[PDB]
């Protein structure tokens, strides 16, 4: 019971899924063809969270495939785990987005969102019990950010008590790989903000140090970075669909974790992170694991959490160990970091214990943290936003493409209000 | 005097990152007219997260007021005496519950305020 | 004879009810699967066919911890009729387990009391388990209290809430449902009991050197203090007490009801010897800081009542010179308008371990529990963070939109405020 | 009955103490791991099932010497809560032993002889084990004769007090750990005893023929001494002495309360033959330089009140015998205030050998305890050492750095100013 | 408990600790991996004073490594016992100090300072109870004299109620091995009187005559002038990890021994020294152990020790022996040398025995002195100092890197005060 529908989006999500489902299919013991060779049978106790089955004993993976060019969708069909998913829900148009919000909403996402939202229908009936939906997209890009803010404004106005949350990989902040990200990013926030109940904001190039540090590796290919995101991606989930101690969901880990309604952009957070041949110089202990997390470079977001206090922290573990050394452990690194901690939230660290490891781990954390770290963020998006808004560059495919002039000036003002709700509502101190 | 332990635990367990990097380099120079004086104690909103909320000294018995508080302690409002452990950065409780040459940690109590 | 029901409602009374319903069955003889190899007739209705089935309910919103219970060890001794799961949690969210969700299946709930309320006529009490931090443990008992206390109303009622803890907190909405219980709780109950998780571990890890425990091992030391408030219900004593009993003697207000257990011996097989065990020895371990299980200096507050249920080999008259030297000692200071407030209850049964178990085996053992002023304090602390937490209106449009109106928190307050009051206009002395 | 706890303080109170507890369990039959195949409840408060414990305090700051009693011979007898262990020591720092790290761990001492006292009603007295050369033997001894003088008052204590030898040493702060104890201890001890590591050297070469000794058996001498003390009260003697009656005979004034242990027959096996160790033989051995246990010359100044604790085979006439030559004779001079100051104590049982051990299997032994004058030259020593290590203020830094103000060091030698001219006060004779 | 952390500097200080770690693995049972191999189990009861304990029973030392230049770094990594450290403790930087204490204080040192510090932070909270810092280095070079001090000049300031014992291998009288040497040592004793409690110096001449006269050697290479330094390092810390009669640590090596908070100048000795032959013809005993000792011949540093007077004698032993031959022998040798020692402290000799002897002999002592006879060593360097700052000689390497010239007032008015300090506060008799 308790359903997950997992809809994809555009070129970056259809990657990182196509990586999601490597890491799914493993825990449950799942083979390229559909059928089961798990070990333990307490996999297919919780396998209609994600899996519904077919004929045979054969599974497939509640995945809804969206696309507006056949590329990416060609690339996972003939790729691995690509002949698992159903050939109905490859959905897919031929004009392309081509990195357009205006393209992906209004010209063409506008046009081809009832063959999608028709196979959503089709699932939901297959659903015991409506849980929530997660789509996997990215900001930057035309499809993933025009054609998934689309659908959350569609999903909402027919499923409105439902929870949505969304992966947008945020744009770096040094290099800049689309000219018009910051066209691509303001006008979906304007639309995320209202409609997402969560959303795991994460960045690229704090996902290379991690690659380049902590890990000690040469060269991070993406089958090396969504390898990372979707660990934490199961992170989250794996405390619903598996007996532990203490459990928790994706409704748990939203009720504590979202104090205002606008205030839910999250940075996520993973460890142990150990080396190729460093592996036997550190101890696999609950104290060790703690300190890898609060540092700085280890968060997947590329924001120094010193700039700015966090307000809700949840440390969703796995693995078995013992709860004094947990309950231990969230107050030691809560003694150090208490400068950094909100006032008037007190005792803002959420628990969560699993007892299944990660299949070949002995222990594992998966952070979850939501500060005022983000609002250079945001800030940095905004200054962008200002000066490329001044000289009105690249508004003419915009314009042309069915948008006003006040819409960028709607959501610069939406912004520029969000960035002083962590500084107005961050310091007020009584 | 002990003026290295009160001075490492400013920036380490108080008052340490750059969000308050305009309160701490504020109340730096705010006792460097002071630390002449042979002894000083900070105060801490609770044992469970050590917060700063006030810098003191103790002038040669009576607890003068500097930099937000009260004015003088007394041994009834404040709860614990401890002492700024400098290996592991945490507060080592001290049994004496009255002053002393090496105390500088204090919780204050709810019934106080 | 006289027979009692448990009620478990949300994951903390459920973990814990797989601990009781597991030390009863060793008590007796009761097998896993309800055989055996007539004073257990109290918990236990059993068939004609030679069965023992508990008297039990296991009240859940998610699915996950029954199914635990389902393919447990103790899969054969439960009625699957008893066993309520539902389709989707409360989730740490008030108004989601007292209006949205828990209103869907009261009604099998309360039916299915109603079938075990007449299957004997000693209808003695009611035992439930719950704790204060979720959404279920705290959101359900209120509409359950509500309830029960209209069909029957005229009985005794007994929780044994789990606190939250001053330190550990598992939870961020912890102090937003606590204060909202507790503008329904308190005036339908008969005796809440508190248990806090932080002052388990003080007691786990000192007085047994035991450095890695397991919420397997917190709930062992609760299932052993419920089962001597019951054990004079099923075994012969000397001086037995009852559940109707304790209404009486402990709660001096309709108010005040708040008792803190305390239990001794808790130390390990190793040292196990090396001491004597007399009862002037084991009594005072129970008066000291060492031995508490709420958060709270003893030593602060004063005892208004108290309770001694020993059980084992006692010698009843060590007991009065036990109780002697307590009255004339410096740090213990109880009321002044209680003349003495001690109750005694002597039964000839020593506790029985639990096989891969903590304690060793001793031959004596104490639970007392302790209607002090001293929890005022850790009243006093769940209004500061509802202080705080309200001022700037946290997370309250998880509660608005769900069936809640925000008006209701500037009330609820009140309810505490009052109580606050409460302890520091008892624990003051009525001169002339 | 009559029972009496030990505290052992540093660690040569604990490796005396180490030589001490083999040499109780020999002389009851205890086993080391507390077995055995009435009159031993003076130590051993056993346990209602077959054990006896020792009545028995470890306390050090240092966890070293520590783990070599858990780890040594008697792991199994202790109750391993009265080994306190530390963190880190004093290590030859007074102030690091009285107000740094002592203060951490005085309630963790003082509470657990809380509940040691509190074992039985004939509470007799204390023997504190400590030397006074380390931070911990006579620093943190200082601050439990301040607590345990305001709880308890008005009852006996003992200490043992390894004095620091006049030409060997084996510290440099050596003359500073006694001249600060000594403002301390003197105001709350009752009979300190000096035992010399020098003066044992010269006993082990010479009257035992051992050219190699080892703190092994330098510690076997002290053992038998202390076990010469506690004689009567562990058995049954035809004319006892008790540990109030050592307090009344032999402390003339509230200040000099010195005295020094004496022993006989400290003699080999090989020499074991070859005389015949008559009662009027060993008792001159006794008043002789030769088997002083403290290197000062008994013959330059004068005894106020010996003291003879006989044992064994002793025949009550010959002592009167021999106490008659002894004032008769030239040498020995008495002072002349005092008509007579002897106190004997006959007591039945014989000395028992140690396995392994330096002494012979013999039929008789005497503890004198002598509280004479001659002492004073040997506090006239550590006032020269003082002040040639204060004029140029020579160790300074690590004390005023501590916790302890330097003018309290002019004051201290006061102290000690005033108590050598009471040795010269009373050594001298009243006229008229 | 009371764990030491490893501070290692300079080309010489690594090359003495790379010996140094390869003595501790084999009192201990240490094989070139990690694991355990030992024989008696008193081995283990203190193994961590100087080791995290990692997983599968592996150990690692409590090392950290620092350098300017990885030369020495890419020996000690790929030479014997180098697998054994932490790759995340060899934190070294680029450029090279090159025989510059103006560069490796200011210009390259006072850059790369913070990148060292984070892992000290880090094993200070991986102790449970911190004892002490043992730094190994050289007053000689440019970084063991230039990076070192500048990290008292920070750990003081972080943890400044602890102990800080450092070695510094002194420049030899006769033979100059390094052209400013006179300079890399007065601008670092300024900065070890101040914030050192003790310090161990070693003369590099003297320890050559002792691989002449007393081993009978006739090549002397630095692994066997480091091996007879590394006989002393473990011959102190020896008291304090293993049970001993007469227990003495790192505590009581400094209250004892330093009676101004300025005389902390020390020099070592080390005995029994047999031949490769020669042992048959002397007995193994503690009178002819004590008499090996206070000779001038035996003592690693290079002064006359009948010039000038010993304040206080520390005479560590070792194995097992009769506690009342090292009372009569520590007796004996004050009653012939009773006019080298001095007046006003009387019973000047501190003595401590363990019981476990270094592994293959049946006994040794580590002697500790302080004396006034290192006043001619800093005669001597401050007599070179004074002609070469006469001429100004090697000025403009050290104004140019960040110095001004009254710095070479300051410290040379330093040491002379500091001579005169063993003149002033020596003949003081009363
Ligand atoms: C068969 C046998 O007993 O051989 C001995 C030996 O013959 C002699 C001659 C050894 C030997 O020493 C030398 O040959 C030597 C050469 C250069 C520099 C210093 C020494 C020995 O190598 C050294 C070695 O010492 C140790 O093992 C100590 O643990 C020592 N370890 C090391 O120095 C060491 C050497 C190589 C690799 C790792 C460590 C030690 C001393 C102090 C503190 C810690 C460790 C010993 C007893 C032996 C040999 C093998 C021949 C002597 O030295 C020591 C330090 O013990 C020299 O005079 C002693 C007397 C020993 O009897
Ligand atoms: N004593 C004890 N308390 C427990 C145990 N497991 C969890 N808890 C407590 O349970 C509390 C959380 O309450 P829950 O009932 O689980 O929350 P809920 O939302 O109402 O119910 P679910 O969401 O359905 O699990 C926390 O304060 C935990 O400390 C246990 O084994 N023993
Ligand atoms: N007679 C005797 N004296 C001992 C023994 N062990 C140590 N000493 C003496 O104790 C003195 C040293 O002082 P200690 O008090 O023991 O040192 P400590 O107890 O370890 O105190 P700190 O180390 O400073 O905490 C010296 O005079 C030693 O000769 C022993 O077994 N027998
Ligand atoms: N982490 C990650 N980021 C990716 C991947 N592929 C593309 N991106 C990022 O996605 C952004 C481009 O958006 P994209 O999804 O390709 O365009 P769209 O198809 O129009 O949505 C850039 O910031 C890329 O770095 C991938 O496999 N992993
Ligand atoms: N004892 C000893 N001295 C050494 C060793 N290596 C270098 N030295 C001495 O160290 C001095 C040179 O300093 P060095 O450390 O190499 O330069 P730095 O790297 O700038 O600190 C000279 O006096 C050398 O004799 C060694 O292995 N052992
Ligand atoms: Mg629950
Ligand atoms: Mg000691």
């Amino acid at each position: 019971m308790r359903e997950i529908v997992h809809i994809q989006a555009g070129q970056c999500g259809n990657q990182i899924g196509a990586k999601f489902w490597e890491v799914i299919s493993d825990e449950h013991g799942i083979d390229p063809t559909g059928t089961y060779h798990g070990d333990s049978d307490l996999q297919l106790d919780r396998i209609s969270v994600y899996y519904n089955e077919a004929t045979g004993g054969k599974y497939v993976p509640r995945a809804i495939l969206v696309d507006l060019e056949p590329g990416t969708m060609d690339s996972v069909r003939s790729g691995p785990f690509g002949q698992i998913f159903r050939p109905d829900n490859f959905v897919f148009g031929q004009s392309g987005a081509g990195n357009n919000w205006a393209k992906g909403h209004y010209t063409e996402g506008a046009e081809l969102v009832d063959s999608v939202l028709d196979v959503v229908r089709k699932e939901a009936e297959s659903c015991d019990c409506l849980q929530g939906f997660q789509l996997t997209h990215s900001l930057g890009g035309g499809t993933g950010s025009g054609m998934g803010t689309l659908l959350i404004s569609k999903i909402r106005e027919e499923y409105p008590d439902r929870i949505m949350n969304t992966f947008s990989v945020v744009p770096s902040p040094k290099v800049s790989d689309t000219v018009v990200e910051p066209y691509n990013a303001t006008l979906s926030v304007h639309q995320l903000v209202e409609n997402t109940d969560e959303t795991y904001c994460i960045d690229n190039e704090a996902l290379y140090d991690i690659c380049f540090r902590t890990l000690k590796l040469t060269t991070p290919t993406y089958g090396d970075l969504n390898h990372l995101v979707s660990a934490t991606m199961s992170g989250v989930t794996t405390c619903l669909r598996f007996p532990g101690q203490l459990n928790a969901d994706l409704r748990k880990l939203a009720v504590n974790m979202v104090p205002f309604p606008r205030l839910h952009f999250f940075m996520p957070g993973f460890a142990p992170l150990t080396s190729r041949g460093s592996q036997q110089y550190r101890a696999l202990t609950v104290p060790e694991l703690t300190q890898q997390v609060f540092d700085a470079k280890n968060m997947m977001a590329a924001c120094d959490p010193r700039h700015g206090r966090y307000l809700t922290v949840a440390a969703v573990f796995r693995g078995r160990m013992s709860m004094k050394e947990v309950d231990e452990q969230m107050l030691n690194v809560q003694n150090k970091n208490s400068s950094y901690f909100v006032e008037w939230i007190p005792n803002n660290v959420k628990t969560a214990v699993c007892d299944i490891p990660p299949r070949g781990l002995k222990m594992a954390v998966t952070f979850i943290g939501n500060s005022t770290a983000i609002q250079e963020l945001f800030k940095r998006i905004s200054e962008q936003f200002t000066a490329m808004f001044r000289r009105k560059a690249f508004l003419h495919w915009y314009t042309g493409e069915g948008m006003d002039e006040m819409e960028f000036t709607e959501a610069e003002s939406n912004m520029n209000d969000l960035v002083s709700e962590y500084q107005q509502y961050q310091d007020a101190t009584a | 005097t002990n003026k290295l332990l009160i001075k490492n635990a400013l920036i380490h367990l108080t008052l340490a990152g750059e969000v308050n990097k305009k309160e701490r380099e504020d109340v730096f120079e705010a006792m460097k007219e002071y630390e002449d004086t042979n002894q000083m104690i900070i105060l801490v909103r609770e044992v469970n997260v050590p917060a700063f909320r006030a810098l003191y000294v103790v002038v040669t018995i009576l607890v003068k007021k500097i930099i937000k508080g009260p004015k003088f302690l007394t041994e009834d409002v404040v709860d614990v005496f401890c002492r700024y452990d400098s290996g592991g950065k945490k507060l080592s409780k001290l049994s004496s519950r009255t002053f002393g040459v090496t105390t500088d940690v204090v919780v204050l109590k709810s019934a106080a305020i | 004879m006289r027979e009692c029901i448990s009620i478990h409602v949300g994951q903390a009374g459920v973990q814990i009810g797989n601990a009781c319903w597991e030390l009863y069955c060793l008590e007796h003889g009761i097998q896993p699967d309800g055989q055996m190899p007539d004073s257990f007739n109290t918990f236990f209705s059993e068939t004609g066919a030679g069965k023992h089935v508990p008297r039990a309910v296991f009240v859940d919103l998610e699915p996950t911890v029954i199914d635990e219970v389902r393919t447990g060890t103790y899969r054969q001794l439960f009625h699957p009729e008893q066993l309520i799961t539902g389709k989707e949690d409360a989730a740490n969210n008030y108004a989601r387990g007292h209006y949205t969700i828990g209103k869907e299946i009261i009604d099998l709930v309360l039916d299915r009391i109603r079938k075990l309320a007449d299957q004997c006529t000693g209808l003695q009490g009611f035992l439930v388990f719950h704790s204060f931090g979720g959404g279920t443990g705290s959101g359900f008992t209120s509409l359950l209290m509500e309830r029960l206390s209209v069909d029957y109303g005229k009985k005794s009622k007994l929780e044994f809430s789990i606190y939250p803890a001053p330190q550990v907190s598992t939870a961020v909405v912890e102090p937003y449902n606590s204060i909202l219980t507790t503008h329904t709780t308190l005036e339908h109950s008969d005796c809440a009991f508190m248990v806090d998780n932080e002052a388990i571990y003080d007691i786990c890890r000192r007085n047994l050197d035991i450095e890695r425990p397991t919420y397997t091992n917190l709930n062992r030391l609760i299932s052993q203090i419920v089962s001597s408030i019951t054990a004079s219900l099923r075994f012969d004593g000397a001086l037995n007490v009852d559940l109707t009993e304790f209404q009486t003697n402990l709660v001096p207000y309709p108010r005040i009801h708040f008792p803190l257990a305390t239990y001794a011996p808790v130390i390990s097989a190793e040292k196990a010897y090396h001491e004597q065990l007399s009862v002037a020895e084991i009594t005072n371990a129970c008066f000291e800081p060492a031995n508490q299980m709420v958060k709270c200096d003893p030593r602060h507050g004063k005892y208004m009542a108290c309770c001694l249920l020993y059980r084992g080999d006692v010698v009843p008259k060590d007991v009065n010179a036990a109780i002697a030297t307590i009255k004339t000692k410096r740090s213990i200071q109880f009321v002044d308008w209680c003349p003495t407030g001690f109750k005694v209850g002597i039964n000839y049964q020593p506790p029985t371990v639990v096989p891969g178990g903590d304690l060793a085996k001793v031959q004596r053992a104490v639970c007392m529990l302790s209607n002090t002023t001293a929890i005022a304090e850790a009243w006093a602390r769940l209004d500061h963070k509802f202080d705080l937490m309200y001022a700037k209106r946290a997370f309250v449009h998880w509660y608005v939109g769900e069936g809640m109106e925000e008006g209701e928190f500037s009330e609820a307050r009140e309810d505490m405020a009052a109580l606050e009051k409460d302890y520091e206009e008892v624990g003051v002395d009525s001169v002339e």
